[PDB]
C-alpha cells in the first residue's frame, strides 16, 4: 500500500496537480489517455523492478553500492537552479519518463547490436536501471523533488 | 522598507534542557499580537538577558531603509543611514528550511522558519500570513531591541 | 403480457380498455383506481406532487417502487430459504406459488414465480407439469425445477440428454479424423480426469 | 390540433403513461383538441402496468409468508423519501400553491411522519429561498411540531427560555445529587456553551450566586464544569474568568495565568512571577489560581513519567503548588483576614520527596516500596496523595508496564487502597482508575496473570466498597456482570467475598441494587454450597 | 555572523570559506542523541550536531572524524567526488 | 487603517464577523479591532445586527492589556454608544465592561429589572438553601 500510494502518481485528484504542476500542465495530463497510459506502463514496470529486487535481496538489505549518488545529485540541481520547492513546477511527467527511456540507452556497459550482446548488457547494468527508475519516478519528480 | 516580519516578544522561557554552551543561550519566546513561538540561540556573554524580558523583534531583508541591496560584504566604512542605529542586538544570517502544515489537497495554515546565523539557530513558528518575506536561501537580519516599557 | 391477472382481482390492460370504452369520464375511475386500488399509502399521495413537480411522472417512481418491492421480495425469499422452520416454510413457499401461478403468465412478475419455484425443492407436480407444456417457462426454471422435471418425463429427458450425445459424437469424430498425427497427442493421449 | 394530438399520441405510447400526474391535464388537453378517446384506450390497452396495485399485492404476500408489514411500510416510505429528493423542484411548487391558496391536507399527510418532516428541514435548509419550505416550517410550528425543527442554535439566540431551561435544568441537577448532575450535564452544558453569549452569561450568574459563602461551592463547581466543558470545545475564556474575578488588584497574576491557560503549558517565567508575589508580603487571591485546570496541568509537569521540569526553579514550582493546596486563608464578605501557612514546611518536603520518587523512572519499584515509611507519612495530604495516583496512572497506562510488573498483588494496588482510606473525596478517581485499569483488555500476556490482576483489582474494589464507597462500585459490578466482560470465577469471588466482609443490616439501595445480582444465574448457579454459612441464602433469607 | 554590539564572527562561518565550491552533505556528529531526531527540534540541534553543509557552506553542526575522517560519505570524500582532485588538495592543505 | 464609512464600516462588520455558525469568537477579533473601526462604529452600530452584537462586545475582552491602555477613550466611547441599543444583552454586557479598561475586572451587578435573572437567582439560591 505505502510502495502504491508513493510510486503511482495518481491523474485523478485534481487539486493535488493544481498544487505541484502549472495549470498548463494539469489538463494535458488529465486529457490525454496516452500519457495515462505510459504513467501506468511505467508503475507497472517499477512494480517488476521491485519483484526482482525482492528476488536478488533477501533479508531486506536495501543498502547497495551503486556508481552514481543519485539523491545528491538531485540536491545539487536543486540548490543550483534555486528551485523554491513550494510553488508548482514546469516538468511534464512524460518527459521525465522519456527522459529515463533514452538515458538507459547511453549507460552501456557491453557494446553491440546481438541480442547476447544485447542480454548481456541489460543484465549488466539491471540494478542500476531499477535504482535509476525508482529515484527519477513521475510522481518523486513532482511530489518530493 | 525590506521588514520581512515585526513584532513583540517576551522571554517565556530560557534553556530548558540546560546550558550545553556558555556564551550561547536558548530562548523561548512567545508573541503579544500574532501568537507565534520563537526559538533563539542568542550571544549572551555580550548581550545577557533573563526570564521576563520583552524585546522588540524586527525581521528585515536589509539594513538600509531605501532597500539598495547591498552584496553582503562587510564594510565598516559607510556612512549611509541604518536601522542598526536603532536596535541593540543585530545578526546576519540565511534561512534554510521552511516547513508548514501543507496537505496534498489544500494548502498550509501554520509556517516554520528556520534561519542560520552562522551557527546561532532560529525557529520562527506562526500561522502562515504572517510569514512571506521568508524564502529560502535568502539573507535576512535579525535587529532586536531591548523594551523598557 | 398481462395474462392471468385478472384470477387474483388486480384487473389488467384487457379489462381497462373493455371498461374505459363504455366511460365516458376516465379520469375519476382512473384517480380511484390508481389510489384506492393502488398504493393506499398517504405518504405516496403526498408524495405525488411533488414528482408532477419535477417533471418526472408519477410513472417513472412507480415503476422503481414496483422493481424494488419486486427485488426486495426475491432477496427476502431467498434468505427465508434458509431461515425458519423448514417444513413450516416450505409450505408457505408453496403457498406463494400457488397464489404466483395465475401472474406466473405476465413477465414483470414472472422473475418472482421463477425465483420462488427454484427455492421450493419440490414443486407441485401440476404445475410442473403446466410449466412443462410452454417453452419459456420451461427454460427460465433453474436446475432445481429442472432436475423435480425430469425425474418423471422419460422422452423429455431422453430429448434434453441427445444434442450432449451428438455434441461427443462430433467431437469424439474429429478428433479420431484429426491432421495431427503426432506420437504425443493421440485419441488416447488425454488423461481420463482431463 | 395536429401536433397536440401528435404529441398526445406518443406520450401515451410510452410504457404505462397512465399514472402520470399530469394524466389529468393531459387527457383535458386532449378532450380540447378533439381527439376521440378510443386510440387512447386501445393504445393504453397493451400500456398499463399495475406499478401501484401489485405493489401493495407483494406486501401483503411478504406479510403472509411472515415479514413484518411495519418494515414494509418503512421501506416504502424510505424509497419514496429517496425518490422525492432526487426528483424536487421548488419553483413550481411556489407556482401551484400560489394556483391553489389552500392548506394541502396532502401536505399534512405529508408531515406526519418524522422522516418527511426531515425531509422538509434538509429542503428548507438547501433552499431558502423557497416560500412553501418557511410555509410548511411555520405550519410545523403551528401544529405542534416545532420542537423537531432546529432548536439547538434557536436556543441560543433566545434569551429568557434558555434561561428557564437553565433554571429548571440545574434545579433538577440540585435535586437529585451528583448521579443526577452526571445526567444532566451533557445537554444543559451543550446548549450552555454552543453560544458563547450564553456561556458568558451563564458564568456571570453562576460566579454572582458563588459570591456567597454559604453553599457557594455547589454553584462555584458548576460553574467549573462548564468552563471545563467550554475549553473541550475549542473555546478559551479562562481570560474572561480571570476578569469576572478580583484580579483587578493583582495584573500580574491576571496576565500570567491567562498566558498559561491560553498556551496550555507550564512556563519558568509566569511561575517564578507567581512565586515572587504570592510568597511576598501581599499575596494575591489564592481562589484564584485553584482552578482544576492549572492544578492538572501543574500535575502533568511533575508527576506523568516523560514530563522535564527545570531543576533550577523546581523548588519554586513545589512553593505555588503547596501555596495553592494547603495554605488556607480566611474570607469574611470576601475580604481577606488572616493565613494560616502551617502546613507549608512539612507539606513542602513532602511534595518533594514524592515527585524525586514519581519521575526517577529509572529506580525499581523495589526502592519506592524500601522507602514505604516516608511514602505512605507523604500520601496522607489530599493534594500529594492525589497527584500520586495521578502518577500511577501515567506509569501504569503504559501497556507495556503489567509485562514489566511481576507481582501477582503488587504494591501499586497497595497505594491504591492507601488512597481509597485516606481521603474520601479522591474515592471517584480511584474508582474511574480501577475501572480503566479493568476494562483493559489484553491480547499480549498470559490469561492468567490478567485472571490474577483482575481478582486483585477485585479486592481493591472490595475495599472502595467497605469504605463507604459502596453505590458506583456495586453498580459497576452490575454492569460487568450484565455485559459478561467479567469471568464467572470473578464475579463468584468477587461477591463471595463482599458477602464474607460486610454484615447486616443494609440500606435501601445496597438491597435493591444487590438483589438482582445475585438474581443472576451466573451467580446462584456456582456461590450457593452446602454448607451452614451460605452467603448467598443468608442475603435472601435476610431481606 | 554578528554586527552590534560588537562585530564577531563565528567558526562555522570561517570554515564555510574552506569548503570548496557548493558542496551539499548531512552527517551525525559522534555525540548524536538518537531520541533527538524522532520529536521536535529535528531541524534546529539543541547540541549542535546534525551537521549540514549547503552550497559549500557549513550551516550548522560540529564537525569530527565522522564527517572530516577516512570514512565512506565525508566531507573529503564528497568533495573529491564532486570537485577534482586539486581543489581537495587545496582543501585539504587550508584546512590543516 | 483607512477611514471606512458607516455603511461600509457596516459591511466589513457584518462580513467578517458575519458567520452564525461561529458563535464562539474566533481568536481573529484580537486582530480585528483597531483605532479606525473602533472610531467608525459611532454610526454603524445602528445597523448592526443582534449576533454583531454579542460577537464584538464578546471579541472586546480578547486584547491586549497594552492595546487596552492605548486604546482607552474610543472604548470607553464604544462601550457608552452600545449601552443604547435595543437588545438588554448589550446593554448589560457594556454596562459589566464598562469597568474593564480602567482596573481590569467586570462589574457585578445583577436583579436590576432583569426578570430572567432575577428568577434564575432566587430560585437557585432558595434551592441551594434547601441543599446547602
Amino acid at each position: 500500500k505505502a510502495f502504491e500510494k508513493k510510486f503511482r502518481f495518481d491523474y485523478t485528484n485534481e487539486r493535488a496537480l493544481r498544487r505541484t504542476l502549472q495549470e498548463d500542465l494539469v489538463k494535458d495530463v488529465l486529457s490525454n489517455a496516452h500519457i495515462q497510459n505510459e504513467l501506468e506502463r511505467e508503475f507497472e514496470r517499477m512494480r517488476e523492478d521491485r519483484e526482482v529486487l525482492r528476488v536478488i535481496f533477501p533479508t531486506g538489505d536495501s543498502k547497495v553500492v551503486l556508481p552514481c549518488n543519485l539523491l545528491r545529485m538531485i540536491w545539487n540541481a536543486q540548490k543550483i537552479f534555486h528551485i523554491n520547492p513550494r510553488l508548482p513546477s514546469d516538468l511534464h511527467p512524460i518527459k521525465v519518463v522519456e527522459g529515463v527511456k533514452e538515458l538507459s540507452k547511453k549507460l552501456v556497459i557491453v557494446n553491440g547490436d546481438d541480442p547476447l550482446s544485447r542480454q548481456a548488457q541489460e543484465n549488466a547494468t539491471l540494478l542500476f536501471n531499477i535504482h535509476l527508475r525508482s529515484t527519477l519516478c513521475s510522481r518523486r519528480m513532482a511530489e518530493e523533488f | 522598507a525590506g521588514i520581512l516580519f515585526e513584532d513583540i516578544f517576551d522571554v517565556k522561557d530560557i534553556d530548558p534542557e540546560g546550558k550545553k554552551f556558555d556564551r550561547v543561550s536558548r530562548l523561548h519566546c512567545e508573541s503579544e499580537s500574532f501568537k507565534m513561538d520563537l526559538i533563539l540561540d542568542v550571544n549572551i556573554q555580550i548581550y545577557p538577558v533573563d526570564l521576563g524580558d520583552k524585546f522588540r523583534l524586527v525581521i528585515a531583508s536589509t539594513l538600509y531603509e531605501d532597500g539598495t541591496l547591498d552584496d553582503g560584504e562587510y564594510n565598516p566604512t559607510d556612512d549611509r543611514p541604518s536601522r542598526a542605529d536603532q536596535f541593540e542586538y543585530v545578526m546576519y544570517g540565511k534561512v534554510y528550511r521552511i516547513e508548514g502544515d501543507e496537505t496534498s489537497t489544500e494548502a498550509a495554515t501554520r509556517l516554520s522558519a528556520y534561519v542560520s546565523y552562522g551557527g546561532l539557530l532560529m525557529r520562527l513558528q506562526g500561522d502562515a500570513n504572517n510569514l512571506h518575506g521568508f524564502e529560502v536561501d535568502s539573507r535576512v537580519y535579525l535587529l532586536m531591541k531591548k523594551l523598557a516599557f | 403480457m398481462f395474462a392471468g391477472l385478472q384470477d387474483l382481482g388486480v384487473a389488467n390492460g384487457e379489462d381497462l380498455k373493455e371498461t374505459l370504452t363504455n366511460c365516458t369520464e376516465p379520469l375519476k375511475a382512473i384517480e380511484q383506481f390508481q389510489t384506492e386500488n393502488g398504493v393506499l399509502l398517504p405518504s405516496l399521495q403526498s408524495a405525488l406532487p411533488f414528482l408532477d413537480l419535477h417533471g418526472t411522472p408519477r410513472l417513472e417512481f412507480h415503476q422503481s417502487v414496483f422493481d424494488e418491492l419486486r427485488d426486495k421480495l426475491l432477496e427476502r425469499v431467498s434468505a427465508i430459504a434458509s431461515e425458519g422452520k423448514a417444513e413450516e416454510r416450505y409450505k408457505k413457499l408453496e403457498d406463494l406459488l400457488e397464489k404466483s401461478f395465475s401472474l406466473v403468465k405476465m413477465p414483470s412478475l414472472q422473475p418472482v414465480v421463477m425465483c420462488v419455484m427454484k427455492h421450493l425443492p419440490k414443486v407441485p407436480e401440476k404445475k410442473l407439469k403446466l410449466v412443462m407444456a410452454d417453452k419459456e417457462l420451461y427454460r427460465a426454471c433453474a436446475v432445481e425445477v429442472k432436475r423435480q422435471i425430469w425425474q418423471d418425463n422419460q422422452a423429455l429427458f431422453g430429448d434434453e440428454v441427445s444434442p450432449l450425445l451428438k455434441q461427443y459424437i462430433l467431437e469424439k469424430e474429429s478428433a479420431l479424423f484429426s491432421t495431427e498425427l503426432s506420437v504425443l497427442h493421440n485419441f488416447f493421449s488425454p488423461s481420463p480426469k482431463t | 390540433d395536429a401536433e397536440v394530438q401528435q404529441e398526445c399520441l406518443h406520450k401515451f405510447s410510452t410504457r404505462d403513461y397512465i399514472m402520470e400526474p399530469s394524466i389529468f391535464n393531459t387527457l383535458k388537453r386532449y378532450f380540447q383538441a378533439g381527439g376521440s378517446p378510443e386510440n387512447v384506450i386501445q393504445l393504453l390497452s397493451e400500456n398499463y402496468t399495475a406499478v401501484a396495485q401489485t405493489v401493495n399485492l407483494l406486501a401483503e404476500w411478504l406479510i403472509q409468508t411472515g415479514v413484518e408489514p411495519v418494515q414494509v411500510q418503512e421501506t416504502v416510505e424510505n424509497h419514496l423519501k429517496s425518490l422525492l429528493i432526487k426528483h424536487f423542484d421548488p419553483r413550481k411548487a411556489d407556482s401551484i400553491f400560489t394556483e391553489e391558496g389552500e392548506t394541502p391536507a396532502w401536505l399534512e399527510q405529508m408531515i406526519a411522519h418524522t422522516t418527511w418532516r426531515d425531509l422538509f428541514y434538509k429542503l428548507a435548509e438547501a433552499h431558502p429561498d423557497c416560500l412553501m419550505l418557511n410555509f410548511t416550517v411555520k405550519l410545523i410550528s403551528d401544529a405542534g411540531y416545532q420542537g423537531e425543527i432546529t432548536s439547538v442554535s434557536t436556543a441560543c439566540q433566545q434569551l429568557e427560555v434558555f434561561s428557564r431551561v437553565l433554571r429548571t435544568s440545574l434545579a433538577t441537577i440540585l435535586d437529585g445529587g451528583e448521579e443526577n448532575l452526571e445526567k444532566n450535564l451533557p445537554e444543559f452544558a451543550k446548549m450552555v456553551c454552543h453560544g458563547e453569549h450564553t456561556y458568558l452569561f451563564a458564568q456571570a450568574m453562576m460566579s454572582v450566586l458563588a459570591q456567597e459563602e454559604q453553599g457557594g461551592s455547589a454553584v462555584r463547581r458548576i460553574a467549573q464544569e462548564v468552563q471545563r466543558f467550554a475549553q473541550e470545545k475549542g473555546h478559551d475564556a479562562s481570560q474572561i474568568t480571570l476578569a469576572l474575578g478580583t484580579a483587578a488588584s493583582y495584573p500580574r497574576a491576571c496576565q500570567a495565568l491567562g498566558a498559561m491557560l491560553s498556551k496550555g503549558a507550564l512556563n519558568p517565567a509566569d511561575i517564578t512571577v507567581l512565586f515572587k508575589m504570592f510568597t511576598s508580603m501581599d499575596p494575591p487571591p489564592v481562589e484564584l489560581i485553584r482552578v482544576p485546570a492549572f492544578l492538572d496541568l501543574f500535575m502533568q509537569s511533575l508527576f506523568k513519567p516523560g514530563a522535564r521540569i527545570n531543576q533550577d526553579h523546581k523548588h519554586k514550582y513545589i512553593h505555588i503548588l503547596a501555596y495553592a493546596a494547603s495554605v488556607v486563608e480566611t474570607w469574611k464578605k470576601n475580604k481577606r483576614v488572616s493565613i494560616n501557612k502551617d502546613e507549608l514546611k512539612s507539606t513542602s518536603k513532602a511534595v518533594e520527596t514524592v515527585h524525586n520518587l514519581c519521575c526517577n523512572e529509572n529506580k525499581g519499584a523495589s526502592e519506592l516500596v524500601a522507602e514505604l515509611s516516608t511514602l505512605y507519612q507523604c500520601i496522607r495530604f489530599p493534594v500529594v496523595a492525589m497527584g500520586v495516583l495521578k502518577w500511577v496512572d501515567w506509569t501504569v497506562s503504559e501497556p507495556r508496564y503489567f509485562q514489566l510488573q511481576t507481582d501477582h498483588t503488587p504494591v501499586h494496588l497497595a497505594l491504591l487502597d492507601e488512597i481509597s482510606t485516606c481521603h474520601q473525596l479522591l474515592h471517584p478517581q480511584v474508582l474511574q482508575l480501577l475501572v480503566k485499569l479493568f476494562e483493559t483488555e489484553h491480547s499480549q500476556l498470559d490469561v492468567m496473570e490478567q485472571l490474577e490482576l483482575k481478582k486483585t483489582l477485585l479486592d481493591r474494589m472490595v475495599h472502595l466498597l467497605s469504605r463507604g464507597y459502596v453505590l458506583p462500585v456495586v453498580s459497576y459490578i452490575r454492569k460487568c456482570l450484565e455485559k459478561l466482560d467479567t469471568d464467572i470465577s470473578l464475579i463468584r469471588y468477587f461477591v463471595t467475598e463482599v458477602l464474607d466482609v460486610i454484615a447486616p443490616p443494609y440500606t435501601s439501595d445496597f438491597v435493591q441494587l444487590f438483589l438482582p445480582i445475585l438474581e443472576n444465574d451466573s451467580i446462584a448457579g456456582t456461590i450457593k454450597t452446602e454448607g451452614e454459612h451460605d452467603p448467598v441464602t443468608e442475603f435472601i433469607a435476610h431481606c | 555572523a554578528i554586527l552590534k554590539p560588537r562585530p564577531l564572527w563565528t567558526g562555522k562561518q570561517i570554515f564555510s570559506l574552506i569548503i570548496p565550491g557548493h558542496i551539499n552533505c548531512i552527517r551525525t556528529h559522534s555525540t548524536h542523541p538518537d531520541d533527538e531526531d524522532s520529536g521536535p527540534y529535528k531541524h534546529i540541534s539543541p547540541g549542535d550536531t546534525k551537521v549540514v553543509v549547503e552550497n559549500g557552506e557549513l550551516i550548522m553542526g560540529i564537525l569530527c572524524k565522522k564527517s572530516l575522517g577516512t570514512s565512506a560519505g565525508s566531507l573529503v570524500h564528497i568533495s573529491y567526488l564532486e570537485m577534482g582532485h586539486d581543489i581537495t588538495r587545496l582543501f585539504y592543505s587550508n584546512i590543516q | 487603517m483607512a477611514s471606512m464609512r458607516e455603511s461600509d464600516t457596516g459591511l466589513w462588520l457584518h462580513n467578517k464577523l458575519g458567520a452564525t455558525d461561529e458563535l464562539w469568537a474566533p481568536p481573529s477579533i484580537a486582530s480585528l479591532l483597531t483605532a479606525a473601526v473602533i472610531d467608525n462604529i459611532r454610526l454603524c452600530f445602528h445597523g448592526l445586527s443582534s449576533a454583531v452584537k454579542l460577537k464584538l462586545l464578546l471579541g472586546t475582552l480578547h486584547l491586549p492589556r497594552r492595546t487596552v491602555d492605548e486604546m482607552k477613550g474610543a472604548l470607553m466611547e464604544i462601550i457608552q454608544l452600545a449601552s443604547l441599543d435595543s437588545d438588554p444583552w448589550v446593554l448589560m454586557v457594556a454596562d459589566i465592561l464598562k469597568s474593564f479598561p480602567d482596573t481590569g475586572s467586570l462589574n457585578l451587578e445583577l436583579e436590576e429589572q432583569n426578570p430572567n435573572v432575577q428568577d434564575i437567582l432566587g430560585e437557585l439560591r432558595e434551592k441551594v438553601g434547601e441543599c446547602e
